């Protein structure tokens, strides 16, 4: 997250860190046994870390659970990034508490202008690299699809939504992928892609979760 | 994503690590220093 | 050596 702020410790209880030796992507806990992330975050072996604030310090609120099942959306395109969503079934149900909680799926698609909260441990710099120890937060609005299209000519599908600022300055960045975009208590987006970070005319592009509620629910029930 | 990969640094004359996002990789991107030097080491 | 070896490392669009 570039241009954000350090989240209040454990104030984003649904935020998880996907780890395979090091933190490499974010994710969101949707039920005590399932996490939703980005398909481009796929790895054959993934450890889910919940209740994290400082990913480099054992604070005492963490829960480490391995991914038993990793299911990418069947229509995920690794080039266009269309359908960039993935589900992870945990090897064991996590213990829910004030610091490890679930986030609700969308009741319907949120319109442009809706204010949301983006979070993650991704790079905090537009130029150069700085990997934060502490979870970063960013309040940003869902942008009109026309503006998203104008910023990314011919690259935006209805399964994508731009969130951020056309003037740049604040945005998600490498390492935030798979993380949450929560608006009014509902997971409306998943950190996916973009050109650079916090650059003018190139706000981040996110997977539009409201288009996948049926797939998510069907997949969980079948696995 | 934050994926650690290797690239050949021509100025340094050796392969170093960098952060690859996980998609649309160019060719100066390897999973190991050995594969990187084998391909780009010259000679 | 191959031309691509002389290009700067490319992070790409995935964030
Ligand atoms: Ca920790």
């Amino acid at each position: 997250i570039v241009g954000g702020y350090t989240c209040q410790e454990n104030s984003v209880p649904y935020q998880v860190s996907l780890n395979s030796g090091y933190h490499f992507c974010g994710g969101s806990l949707i039920n005590d046994q399932w996490v939703v992330s980005a398909a481009h975050c796929y790895k054959s072996r993934i450890q889910v870390r919940l209740g994290e604030h400082n990913i480099n310090v054992l604070e005492g609120n963490e829960q480490f659970v391995n991914a038993a099942k990793i299911i990418k959306h069947p229509n995920f395109d690794r080039k266009t990034l269309n359908n960039d969503i993935m589900l992870i079934k945990l090897s064991s149900p996590v213990k829910l508490n004030a610091r490890v909680a679930t986030v609700a799926l969308p009741s319907s698609c949120a319109p442009a202008g809706t204010q949301c909260l983006i979070s993650g441990w991704g790079n905090t710099l537009s130029s150069g690299v700085n990997e934060p120890d502490l979870l970063q937060c960013l309040d940003a609005p869902l942008l009109p699809q026309a503006d998203c299209e104008a910023s990314y000519p011919g690259k935006i599908t209805d399964n994508m939504v731009c969130v951020g600022f056309l003037e740049g300055g604040k945005d998600s960045c490498q390492g935030d992928a798979g993380g949450p975009v929560v608006c009014n208590g509902e997971l409306q987006g998943i950190v996916s892609w973009g050109y650079g970070c916090a650059l003018p005319d190139n706000p981040g592009v996110y997977t539009k979760v409201c288009n996948y509620v049926d797939w998510i629910q069907d997949t969980i029930a079948a696995n | 994503a934050r994926i650690i990969r290797y690239f050949y640094n021509a100025k340094a004359g050796l392969c170093q690590t960098f952060v690859y996002g996980g998609c649309r990789a160019k060719r100066n991107n390897f999973k190991s220093a050995e594969d990187c030097m084998r391909t780009c080491g010259g000679a | 050596r191959p031309d691509f070896c002389l290009e700067p490392p490319y992070t790409g669009p995935c964030k």
